[PDB]
């Protein structure tokens, strides 16, 4: 057969769930926002920020949650950042027309409501936003120096914020015209310079496998020929496994030595196409470690595989799962090359590259738990300045525009309506709901903390917001706390959108039967 | 009553009166052992000698009464 | 998934002890009953059991604190003998004792330190009962005597105690200077005789002389080898393949007969009739062997060897690649003699000392297994009496002299500590408890009037409990080894404090 | 779906923190009760260490499985003291709900709880200096290691062992910056000896082979044949045909394979190391053949048994019998034998004066049981020792320095007396749990044990004058030796206040159904 049920006791179920979903979304991102911890299938355990990261994750019990997947997969795909507050806005459109509906008020006249409203906020948004680029320095550097300090001071540090800015900054412009996150990716030990962080402009590598000889081979180049190979290198290699034999004398010697003339044949078919590095994915055995520092050859296995993406795309090179090359575009080549333990791990790093774009940091904190925040941090202000980049029309931070533009609307609320009062109110109630569980996941009163921001919106100014690291009013301009004004009206767009889903459709259709 | 570690007290104070240590017992305002043959503690010879002979008395009559009949 | 709290796990520790303990405290002492297994969980059978290790072993216990008492236990009856029995009834007495001091709420590290300070105070005290009564040669004869008579005792035996009492005591003395733990050998056969136990001038191997084989064999010179044979001897680079069919399944069982001919000539070239090999044979390979005039017996052993090493002045050796590496042997007379209901073949020669062999004569199987342990148990102590001359006063006697000094010291030396220093000799006194209804005596007339007796005078006079009265436990014989005693105390002491440590029992 | 909203999620963050917190508590010190544990095979196990049971035990909870990977870093980095943490920051926990439930919000805590984490690693700048010179601090590391050998394992102090244990970090700290690492030290043990018996070895070792008394047994000069190439005969677990044509080609096949023999001989020694090991093994017959052509040979070797004696000597291994030079061969300080237990066999000692690369104390045992008990009192010893080697900053904790940062965060939030001030008094009562749990697994009453150092806080700050829990009656940390490493206790303070950061991470307790399901 096939489910199916219509109308307002439908559409009430299906109001009701969208908001219970929602509740992980409402109440996250930040330093004084959340992080994430769930338990999916067998027991693994992972933790997270973005909602779009864990929504793709958690499974989808109505078609309320299938509503959500995509529209937090468009905010995660363009920014990264903020990628649960499209989910939040959507459900707390929801709340306040759930009386009016209940009571029987439900006009399809809700979602154009919903697109009015958002022409008005999305003008306003860019109409009060200013490009920092261009009007608030010429070489805008030094610009985004102090967006990224104040990025490193929201989350954990306090006093590596001016050793680490310049550092993220010099890394950012690197890589414009890119947004990987395998290419600005951050290395941990503990035991270098403890509480400083370096930026290389190259490859450098986490694990690098060891303890079978490095020492007998030259840990440096000034021309590598990098294999970036992902082929088991055995301790021997074999013979057959059926009639295969020892004792007799004549065919004795031979077939213990033939195990290991056939490893070395295809060891110097890694040798003679082209490498004087060789770096695998699958384990390098350990006496054909010792063979390397025959033809004194640098060499690691037990490789991660996003290490060996870093090398391909800034030597142009490309990874291999084979035992013989034919061109050097797709082998890796640099111009130095220099291993360098850190913290009593092996790094090989990778300078002098033929682009040099992938750009890593060997960070050094303190501990290691102290490093993981460290590294979220940094990470932090890898992307915000990055967004900043790409778009020099920029806000203020903290939903600091939501709480003017809630009281923007309203009097519109009071201009327009035949009925439009309730919605557009509903709307601007849902905009002050964002700084509100900005004040709420920091955990303190936001009818304290809002309404005096409002006092100070009535005179004028609309980057007035919270400085969340003391949790006190502040203009989020003037306090730095920035993001780009497009991001919101990319949020706007999607978040009016699927509450336009929601009011259109009042009835599921299951047509397998579940 | 002093409210203290009983099992303490009273192996500590077994341990005094073992070799005989008899003129110090148990001040209870701290619990410690204290001074005796006059403290403030020290009680009466005609108290004791009176209650040892009650209480010794009426448990074994208690022992006696095995064969009790309600008929009330 | 399953953590299982402090509140359960200790008292998962004390009924894991006071079942195990009741099993065997009515064999414990001079066992006026005993403790009967019931086989039902393997097969349909009754076992009598006055063997601690047929009850800890042979009925696995499933409470994880038990384990670790049945555990220790088991190495004190390996070296020492009788230790399954002894150390498990006190470590399962003190934790009744420990659960009044949780139920006045002591400190469980108090317990742990209040056991072990009176088992240090109860040790001295078993020491300064220990004396000497191997001093003299007739001394030392009377010593091991009436040692022998109480360590077969609290066992279940018709006829067999007074005949191995004064068979062992004579190995023993015969030394003089140690004991006979290292060639004397334990030889367990089907005799008529339910008191018969008697020791070899010479030794022994099992050799039914059959088919046409001589008798006796006389001025011996014995080629000791290792290489043998069952059935099967192989050509040495070559072979027989005979299946392609369902006939040749008879006839491959018909071609071991010829198999047993090839390993015949190679004994021939010797000459030597003398020859003994670690492999047996059967009626088939024996009328093969004597046709030659070179015999083969069977049965060997290293311990053959070894017992004709020490008397006779040679060495037992192995590996029989060439003969020279294997330490031959030399007899006088191989004679088979008749020992029980089985036929054996005897090298007999010179013998008494170092090394012996004992045989031992019953025809029901339960009867000779008994035997084997109760032999075991006392000839490590009657060499412990070689190493410490020192005896105690058996019975319980001595219990009573480490309960009366500890309860002393338990008074005088804590201050919060004599709580669980008296639960220390409290559980010393549940030891005549345990006995005196074995006798049928009030054990509450035992337990506190013979303590007080015995220590104020004439410490001899003890537990005479084959008669439910009061005897002399040096008059009456009654006395054992200081060394056995000493021993049963530690292992009965910390495997209770290990099982008390335990306040977090968790299953995975 | 059933949410579990605020306190209700935080008496769910109760049941399992207030159950391995308490499990904890009777655990602390050498008065610490063992923890046992029934495997899920159903295997006795008695340890008295979390980081064991908390890796052995099947956790159930949010909580529980947090706490694998918390006591993994405390083990790996400092240690002993992986009670310690999860008896303290329970503690804070279940003080938090009364904080929660004082109306006190749970995040403004957790704010506070990291900066009463901070003023706490201020006092120890100021607590329990920090120099120790190389030769006198191996002394109270002796004394150190005598409190875990002496109590835990083994009643009376093997001296032999934790003389040896700090003597073989100083073996690999000088090559490396003052440094120890984990995988350049290895604690070495095999019973079948003596439990007294124990030694340092700077390289690997392997039984070594003789096949009979009357060959010679030799041992030689400081090089060794680190070879996986055949100087004997080697099998790899396999089988051939055998066939000659005449008994006599066999007689001249044994006067064939001696020459043979010496020409294996001749080619090895003529490149030095006179010590050949081969990897793949040989019976005992061309064995004592070449033990009677002089040269010995130690067959049937492990697999990476190879690897290690080629880091130790820091040369390469040679892989074919064609192949022959020095540099594949190893290159030892000292290559003398000594025999394995006492009763068994013999070893092959190589040590090496050039790499420390393995350098491995080896253990003996009379017992099987004992020595992994005993490993663990050296697992714990080797890891409290690499904190010293870098700096030499210790601590006289167990009693001391918990009153005196009680004493400070308390002081704290009313000198620094703003909102944090009841997470600082959370934090502050908290450490008072742990000199508790010292006491409270022990006999003495915790509850006047509190007391005392107190006052002698009154008397002096910076207390080297702490609790006792050996019961001697002499309270102290310096007379009583009860010392430990300054970097030790900084990170107990840090993961502690991790724990409670990690419970606060995000505001979702909803599932559907399935978050820990």
């Amino acid at each position: 057969g096939t489910d199916s049920s219509q109308g307002i006791p439908q559409l009430v179920s299906n109001i009701s769930a969208c908001q219970v979903i929602a509740e992980a979304v409402r109440t996250t991102l930040g330093p004084r926002g959340m992080d994430k911890l769930i338990v999916d299938g067998r027991g693994k355990a992972t933790i997270s920020n973005d909602g779009a990261t864990i929504l793709k994750l958690l499974d989808v019990v109505h078609p309320a949650a299938k509503t959500l997947v995509d529209i937090a997969k468009s905010q995660d795909a363009e920014v990264g950042d903020g990628t649960t507050s499209v989910t939040l806005l959507a459900a707390e459109f929801l709340k306040q027309v759930k009386p009016y509906v209940e009571e029987g008020l439900h006009p399809q006249i809700i979602i154009r409501a919903f697109r009015t409203a958002t022409q008005l906020a999305v003008n306003k948004i860019k109409e009060i936003a200013v490009t920092v680029k261009k009007a608030d320095k010429v070489e805008q550097r030094k610009l985004l120096e102090k967006c990224a300090m104040t990025a490193l001071s929201s989350k954990l540090i306090s006093q590596q914020k001016a050793f680490f800015a310049k550092m993220v900054v010099d890394a950012v412009m690197m890589l414009d015209d890119l947004l990987q996150l395998k290419m600005i990716g951050i290395k941990k030990v503990q035991g270098g310079a403890l509480e400083d962080s370096q930026l290389v402009a190259g490859v450098a590598f986490k694990k690098t496998f060891s303890y079978a000889g490095f020492e007998m081979q030259p840990k440096k180049y000034h021309n590598p020929k990098i294999a970036l190979l992902n082929v088991e290198l055995e301790l021997k290699a074999e013979k057959d496994n059926a009639e295969i034999r020892v004792h007799t004398v004549e065919d004795y010697q031979a077939i213990v030595d033939a195990e290991w003339n056939i490893l070395y044949d295809k060891l110097e078919k890694i040798h003679h196409s082209g490498a004087k590095v060789v770096l695998s994915k699958l384990p390098i055995g350990d006496v054909a470690t010792q063979y390397f520092a025959d033809r004194d050859m640098f060499c690691a296995g037990r490789v991660p595989e996003e290490d060996l993406k870093r090398t391909m795309m800034a030597c142009g090179g490309s990874i291999q799962t084979s035992v013989n090359a034919l061109s050097a575009d797709v082998l890796g080549r640099c111009q130095v090359f220099e291993e360098t333990q850190i913290g009593g791990e092996r790094y090989n790093f990778f300078t002098g590259c033929p682009k040099a774009k992938t750009c890593t940091f060997i960070l050094r904190g303190g501990a290691e738990q102290f490093m993981e925040e460290t590294e979220r941090s940094l990470h932090d202000a890898i992307m915000i300045v990055r967004r900043a980049i790409k778009n020099d029309s920029v806000v203020a931070g903290g939903g600091a525009i939501e709480m003017e533009l809630s009281k923007y609307l309203r009097d519109y609320s009071r201009t327009i309506p035949g009925k439009q009062q309730l919605l557009i109110g509903a709307y601007a109630k849902a905009l002050e709901i964002i700084p509100r569980q900005l004040c709420d996941n920091a955990g303190f009163d936001a009818t304290n903390i809002l309404n005096k921001l409002r006092a100070r919106h009535a005179q004028g100014g609309t980057w007035y917001g919270v400085d969340i690291n003391n949790e006190d009013i502040a203009d989020n301009f003037e306090a730095f706390v920035w993001e780009p004004a497009m991001v919101r009206i990319n949020a706007l767009t999607a978040a009016s959108e699927a509450a336009c889903l929601i009011v259109s459709v009042d009835e599921t259709i299951k047509n397998p039967r579940s | 009553n002093a409210g203290y570690d009983s099992a303490d007290l009273v192996a500590q104070l077994r341990a005094a009166h073992s070799e005989g240590n008899t003129t110090a017992g148990l001040d209870m305002r701290e619990g410690t052992i204290g001074d005796m043959a006059i403290l403030g503690i020290t009680e009466s010879f005609q108290v004791k000698r009176q209650v040892l002979l009650s209480a010794a008395e009426a448990a074994e009559v208690i022992l006696r009464v095995d064969n009790i009949i309600k008929a009330a | 998934a399953d953590e299982e709290r402090a509140e359960t796990a200790r008292l998962t520790s004390f009924i894991g002890a006071i079942a195990i303990g009741d099993l065997v405290k009515s064999t414990l002492g001079p066992k006026g009953m005993d403790k009967i297994l019931l086989s039902s969980g393997r097969d349909a059978s009754l076992m009598v059991t006055n063997d601690g290790a047929t009850i800890l072993k042979n009925i696995g216990v499933d409470n994880p604190a038990a384990k670790v008492l049945v555990d220790m236990s088991r190495v004190q009856d390996d070296e020492v003998g009788d230790g399954t029995t002894s150390v498990t009834v006190l470590a399962a007495e003190l934790l009744r004792e420990a659960e009044s001091l949780i139920a006045k709420k002591i400190h469980p590290q108090t317990i742990i330190a209040g056991w072990r300070e009176a088992t240090k105070a109860a040790r001295e005290a078993l020491l300064s009962s220990a004396v000497d009564h191997g001093s003299d040669e007739v001394k030392f004869r009377q010593d091991l005597m009436n040692i022998a008579g109480t360590t077969l005792s609290s066992k279940l035996l018709t006829h067999h105690k007074d005949h191995f009492t004064k068979l062992a005591v004579e190995a023993v003395l015969r030394l003089k200077g140690s004991g006979n733990l290292e060639a004397i050998h334990i030889i367990k056969k089907l005799g008529g005789s339910l008191a018969d136990s008697y020791l070899d001038e010479g030794f022994l191997l099992d050799k039914k002389i059959g088919v046409n084989q001589p008798k006796r064999i006389e001025n011996a010179k014995i080629l000791i080898a290792n290489t043998g044979m069952d059935t099967d001897k192989i050509k040495i680079f070559g072979s027989r393949v005979r299946v392609d069919s369902t006939a040749k399944v008879a006839e491959i069982e018909h071609a071991e007969k010829e198999k047993m001919k090839e390993k015949v000539e190679r004994i021939l070239k010797h000459g030597i009739n003398c020859f003994i090999n670690r492999q047996l044979i059967y009626n088939y390979p024996e009328q093969l062997f004597g046709a030659a005039g070179v015999m083969a017996i069977e049965h060997a052993d290293f311990a053959g060897v070894e017992r004709l090493a020490l008397v006779t002045g040679g060495e037992i050796a192995s590996t029989f690649d060439h003969p020279e590496l294997v330490k031959l042997g030399s007899c006088k007379l191989i004679e088979e003699v008749m020992i029980g209901e089985d036929k054996l073949i005897h090298f007999s020669g010179v013998a008494l000392g170092e090394a012996c062999t004992i045989v031992l004569r019953g025809a029901t199987q339960q009867i000779l297994d008994e035997a084997e342990r109760s032999l075991h148990d006392a000839l490590c102590v009657l060499a412990q009496t070689v190493k410490d001359s020192r005896t105690v006063y058996g019975g319980g006697c001595s219990e009573m002299l480490m309960a009366h000094a500890v309860t002393q010291l338990a008074n005088r030396t804590p201050g919060k500590e004599a709580v669980a220093m008296e639960s220390y000799a409290k559980a010393l006194r549940m030891l005549p408890t345990i006995i005196a209804d074995n006798a049928g005596y009030d054990s509450a007339d035992l337990v506190a009037q013979l303590r007080a007796a015995h220590s104020e005078g004439n410490t001899t006079a003890g537990l005479d409990m084959r008669e439910g009265t009061i005897g002399d436990m040096a008059i009456l014989g009654i006395t054992e080894s200081f060394q056995v005693k000493r021993q049963v105390l530690l292992s009965a002491a910390e495997a209770a404090e290990v099982i008390l440590r335990v306040d977090n029992i968790i299953k995975a | 779906k059933s949410r579990l909203m605020g306190l209700e999620a935080l008496k769910s963050h109760i049941m399992a923190a207030k159950a391995v917190a308490n499990t904890m508590r009777t655990s602390l010190g050498p008065n610490g009760l063992d923890k046992m544990m029934v495997d899920k095979d159903g295997d006795v196990t008695v340890t008295n260490d979390g980081a064991t049971i908390l890796s052995m035990m099947d956790v159930d909870h949010q909580i529980a499985k947090l706490m694998v990977e918390l006591s993994k870093s405390q083990d790996d980095e400092i240690g002993d003291g992986t009670t310690g943490v999860v008896v303290l920051a329970g503690a804070l926990l279940e003080e938090a709900e009364q904080l929660l439930d004082r109306g006190i919000h749970p995040i403004r805590i957790a704010d506070g709880y990291e900066q009463a984490a901070r003023v706490a690693i201020e006092h120890l700048d100021k607590i329990s200096d920090s120099v120790l010179v190389d030769i006198k601090d191996t002394e109270p590391l002796i004394q150190t290691a005598k409190t875990t050998l002496g109590s835990k394992v083994v009643n009376s102090c093997h001296r032999q062992m934790a003389e040896i244990a700090v003597n073989a970090v100083l073996t690999v700290a000088d090559m490396e910056r003052r440094d120890v690492d984990f995988e350049l030290i290895k604690v070495e043990g095999k019973v079948g000896g003596r439990l007294e018996d124990t030694k340092l070895i700077k390289g690997v070792i392997v039984d070594k082979d003789f096949s009979h008394p009357q060959m010679p047994k030799k041992v030689e000069d400081a090089k060794i044949a680190i070879l996986t190439c055949p100087f004997e005969p080697p099998k790899p677990k396999t089988k051939h045909k055998l066939d000659v044509t005449s008994v006599e080609d066999y007689k001249a096949l044994q006067k064939y394979e001696k020459e043979k023999f010496e020409e294996m001989i001749q080619q090895i020694k003529e490149t030095g190391a006179n010590l050949a090991i081969c990897q793949w093994g040989f019976d005992d017959e061309a064995n004592h053949l070449l033990l009677q052509n002089n040269l010995p040979a130690v067959r049937w070797v492990g697999g990476p048994e190879i690897e290690l004696i080629a880091i130790a000597t820091g040369g390469r291994i040679v892989p074919r019998f064609s192949e022959l030079t020095a540099e594949k061969l190893g290159f030892a300080g000292l290559v003398q034998e000594i025999s394995f237990g006492t009763t068994k066999d013999k070893m092959l000692v190589i040590e090496q004066c050039k790499n420390s690369r393995a350098v491995t104390i080896f253990i003996r045992g009379g017992n099987k049981m004992i020595i992994e008990e005993a490993k663990r009192s050296l697992h714990d010893a080797l890891c409290v020792i690499r904190n010293l080697i870098r700096d030499n900053r210790v601590v006289y904790g167990g009693g001391a320095a918990e009153i005196s940062c009680a004493l400070a965060v308390s002081q704290e939030a009313d000198k620094c007396p703003t909102l944090e001030q009841y997470a600082m008094r959370a934090f502050a009562d908290a450490l008072e749990v742990i000199p508790m749990a010292l006491s409270e697994n022990s006999g003495m009453n915790p509850i006047q044990t509190m007391t005392e150092v107190r006052a002698r806080q009154v008397k002096e700050m910076n207390p080297a004058l702490g609790i006792d829990c050996l019961h001697k009656g002499t309270n102290d940390m310096k007379q009583q030796h009860v010392i430990e490493t300054l970097i030790g206790k900084k990170q107990q303070i840090s993961l502690a206040t991790q724990m409670v950061r990690m419970i606060l991470k995000i505001d979702d307790i909803r599932k559907p159904g399935e978050s820990e399901e």
